[PDB]
């Protein structure tokens, strides 16, 4: 039933809590899921040269070089501090 | 419970230009239901295009005046337990 639904991804931080990586605007959302119809949420910040996107199931933002997709790790939303560094295998280029 | 997260951002440029939510519906779905979009693998797990028919089903909840002609929108179904 719909609780347990609720509680099957964590929720994305909303806009005015994400500390720690300067203003931030929500951004036209892109990323498909495999499972699932949604497109992941999305802001940018430092005048959209960085792009960050909520990924639900480990709950923590992904951020990427806006110029190229380039993965750039990830971020804690509670303090902007960067959890997991640049994967080179990974980017957004398509979704931008 | 569940909000609709609802954003949306000019046609021309592309900028954000509002994010409105909706009241919370606590832990009933059924909102969901009448625009057509499972419970499964959808909450809290993205934002989801918001077309034309889904207009007059969610303009109910929003002081926003949906103008689709205006701009892109996209809801989520955001939840968290108890108010938020």
């Amino acid at each position: 039933g719909f609780k347990d639904y609720g509680h099957d991804y964590h929720p994305a931080p909303k806009t005015e809590n994400i500390k720690g990586l300067g203003d931030l605007k929500p951004g036209i959302p892109k990323t498909p899921k495999q499972n699932g119809g949604g497109k992941r949420k999305r802001w940018t910040g430092d005048k959209g040269r960085k792009i960050y996107e909520w990924d639900s199931q480990h709950g923590e933002l992904e951020g990427y070089r806006a110029s190229d997709g380039q993965h750039l790790g990830s971020f804690d939303p509670k303090t902007g501090n960067q959890l997991k560094g640049p994967d080179p295998k990974r980017n957004i280029k398509k979704y931008l | 419970g569940l909000k609709l997260d609802l954003t949306w951002f000019d046609k021309s440029t592309e900028d954000f230009k509002g994010e409105e939510y909706s009241k919370d519906f606590g832990d009933d779905g059924s909102v969901m239901e009448s625009l057509g979009v499972p419970f499964k693998d959808n909450v809290n797990n993205g934002c989801f295009d918001v077309i034309a028919e889904w207009v007059p089903l969610l303009q109910p909840y929003f002081n926003h005046q949906i103008d689709i002609s205006d701009n892109e929108y996209f809801v989520s179904f955001d939840y968290r337990d108890g108010d938020w």
